[PDB]
């Protein structure tokens, strides 16, 4: 992972906000990082861009400069604060990192950052095996249901990934300040409970991470 | 990649008149357009490069204006032999492109077709098939109706009509028209006649031949 | 000296493709803005060439702008003074 | 502020067919476009650069046309892993902008 | 005929092709080779360009790059390699010299490719005198029937090209997987058939050519 | 010398006029791809003129494009150190 940033930050409103970007690899002279936002179901927002090693830095025009960008050049990491927030400036911010030739080459996983008052939950998650009663096909669907988190998101795994044959994670519903989503995964109904079948459930935002395997009803 | 649009697509024209095709650039080109004549069948052929410069060989008749991104070829009088495609081409950026090309099509005085009946060569049906041709040639203009009878009886089946584009020698146009059937099928029938329903007479044009 | 006011040059023309960059962008309009292009720009410039579809807007760019001139007027001045001497002795002989 | 312009909006296709996304631009750009895939839940992932030349580990599926102001992004044949959103950028005039995108459907 | 290049080639879905164009005249230094590529009924699509001498070449951009352009210094031929051919891909292509100054002073007659899996059949040909009894105008009009040939196409002559007064070919039909046209000659009825009138039928995907001579009904 | 530098000008001139035509086409907007206009375009940079009608936009352009601004600038500030001398000279007496 070469542009390497956290997953989730929640921000009361007006409060402020400084994100990170570690950057392994290369860390060259005349490297720039640069700043996209992408506000849910938009398109990407430049905002910024930074040259580290130099220190000076340039924010897009259009935008209400909220934002100011610093860099570490003994720590190959660079922030981005983030001042005053409302819910308008609620979305997934990325660095990408481009050489000096004008595209972003890398880009990091991206940090998806919620502005509201209310409070940090963490999901419970429950399995999804299929009833003492439904006859059984070739292949066999069961999933688990993540439940009651705040904020967003959940990575959802399937054996930590293993299993990565015919997954669906379904996308959150919101509901009196609290999420809801499922995911699904198909496996042979030979090789199952054969193998065992667990979903991973990782919460960025409370930095916890569960496992529940997928028993048969016992 | 310079957009070359030429409009009118196609253009009628009496003949002996100036004709202008006009080749417009989406951008400025300077005066690196040139010019390409392509008759039915054959290649395409230099007409005029660099817009103005004339080619050895062309007709006088041809002429070349235009600068930026209007461009203009032009015959000062035309006759039949001009009938063509006719592409601009631009050189001022990579790649070199093509227009879309222009018809020059020219409305001449009406002309009635030569009807003709062909049976089926002695040496055809030593197979198992006997096509009778009919053609149709050097009328005007090109919407014209070829009807086919055995013994009177109008058959509408097992016929290929073929249309030639318009003609580069007279300006007119013509038509053949194959009658599919099989040495079996034509020896049990004793006419066939090919009638022609066309603009210049209200009779219509028979021609028939009999085996017996 | 033989080829002392060539390397000069190259700093120059490098150093300058560099700071080109660096002052350019963050101005709204820069055409001058990726290194590659800066470094093409900047010898355009101390050979006084003018092909003309590189400059700068800001003033730090044009400031850059006059140093690669400055400087690198006076390496070609003296790199071209040289391949003169050498090739034209050379051709002498 | 160069403004790059993505239409359509949205692309059907039967699968295994060719499909251009255009990007046209407020102003003439040369070359300077590089066009982006971005999936669901996923980072943007550059997929051709300076409009023409391409990136290792990308299928040779992708193909990248034009210069000036109208621009062309290609699929020689589709298939389901295509899906996506796809964005082009300039990189001519500062500051760098981005298209509009366009999602591919099949 | 400065540019020389083969009339048709049929093609096999999926095969490949090499279309040649040898060039008499003048084998200069600067020249360029271009191959331009006419779909039926649809205008010229350049496709690409070679520098022979030189070695390298340069492909339209926009087209789905199935050539490869290839030329032998030695022989003063050109070569173009379309690859993995669908029905899309069946047109005439010209190959044309640029001086190197952009417009195509000289093209080569063009070959007109097919790509279906049918068989190559060569044309039957049958004469077209006229009735023994059609009354005899002042002019004469006889032809003669190209039945049943694949693929395109076929060059008709009369006489072997010393009477071109007043002849048209008819465009071929398809059916079945074969072609048809016919030819049609006037002459007076004066010199028929004082003189004698033949007809003459290439078939270059075959390379088989005929005579006919439309003798009087005997 | 007396006319030498002025040869391997033309040398400079036509290689570099025939190189940048090969260089510049396949690169897709390149104005430079004609015999004759690369031969203009390769007086236009060794004599530093700037017209600006044309230049080139690939890499291997600009590196002919360089070639002949060094070698015909270093020929020019050669052969019109020269026209300077016979013909001032000339004028002398
Ligand atoms: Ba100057
Ligand atoms: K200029």
């Amino acid at each position: 992972v070469q542009l390497q940033q956290p997953g989730a930050e929640l921000v009361k409103p007006g409060a402020s906000v400084k994100l990170s970007c570690k950057a392994s690899g290369y860390t060259f002279t005349s490297d720039w990082i640069h700043w996209v936002k992408q506000r849910p179901g938009h398109g990407l927002e430049w905002i910024g861009e930074i040259i580290p090693s130099y220190g000076r830095a340039n924010y897009n025009e259009k935008i209400q400069k909220k934002a100011t960008l610093t860099a570490d050049k003994s720590s190959s990491t660079a922030f981005m604060q983030l001042s005053s927030l409302t819910s308008e400036d609620s979305a997934v911010y990325y660095c990408a990192r481009e050489r000096g030739d004008g595209y972003f080459a890398v880009w990091g996983a991206g940090t998806t950052v919620t502005v509201s008052s209310a409070k940090t939950t963490p999901p419970s998650v429950y399995p999804l095996a299929p009833g003492s009663a439904a006859q059984t096909n070739s292949m066999v669907t069961l999933g688990c249901l993540v439940k009651g988190y705040f904020p967003e998101p959940v990575t959802v795994t399937w054996n930590s990934g293993s299993l990565s044959s015919g997954v669906h994670t379904f996308p959150a519903v919101l509901q009196s300040d609290l999420y809801t989503l499922s995911s699904s995964v198909t496996v042979p109904s030979s090789s199952w409970p054969s193998e065992t079948v667990t979903c991973n459930v990782a919460h960025p935002a409370s930095s916890t991470k569960v496992d529940k395997k997928i028993v048969p009803r016992d | 990649d310079i957009l070359l649009t030429q409009s009118p697509a196609i253009l009628s024209v009496s003949p002996g008149e100036r004709v202008s095709f006009s080749c417009r650039a989406s951008q400025s080109i300077g005066t690196d357009i040139h010019w390409y004549q392509q008759r039915t069948n054959g290649s395409p052929r230099l007409l005029i490069k660099y817009a103005s410069e004339s080619i050895s060989g062309i007709p006088s008749r041809f002429s070349g204006s235009g600068s930026g991104t209007d461009f203009t070829l032009s015959i000062n009088s035309v006759e039949s032999e001009d009938i063509a495609n006719y592409y601009c081409q631009q050189s001022n950026r990579w790649p070199f492109t093509f227009g879309s090309g222009t018809k020059l099509e020219i409305k001449r005085a009406d002309a009635a077709p030569t009807v003709s009946i062909f049976p089926p060569s002695s040496e055809q049906l030593t197979s198992g098939g006997a096509s009778v041709v009919c053609f149709l040639n050097n009328f005007y203009p090109k919407d014209i109706n070829v009807k086919w009878k055995i013994d009177g009886s109008e058959r509408q089946n097992g016929v290929l009509n073929s249309w030639t584009d318009q003609d580069s020698k007279d300006s007119t146009y013509s038509m053949s028209s194959t009658l599919t059937l099989t040495k079996d099928e034509y020896e049990r029938h004793n006419s066939y006649t090919c009638e022609a329903t066309h603009k210049t007479s209200t009779s219509p044009i028979v021609k028939s031949f009999n085996r017996n | 000296a033989a080829g002392a006011a060539t390397v000069l040059l190259v700093i120059v023309l490098l150093a300058g493709s560099y700071l080109a960059v660096l002052a350019e962008r963050g101005a709204p309009g820069a055409q001058l803005i990726t290194y590659p292009r800066a470094l093409w720009w900047s010898v355009e410039t101390a050979t006084t060439v003018g092909y003309g579809d590189l400059y700068p807007v800001t003033l730090w760019g044009r400031l850059v702008a006059v140093v690669v001139m400055v400087a690198g007027i006076t390496s070609f001045g003296l790199v071209t003074a040289a391949l003169a001497t050498w090739f034209v002795g050379r051709e002498q002989e």
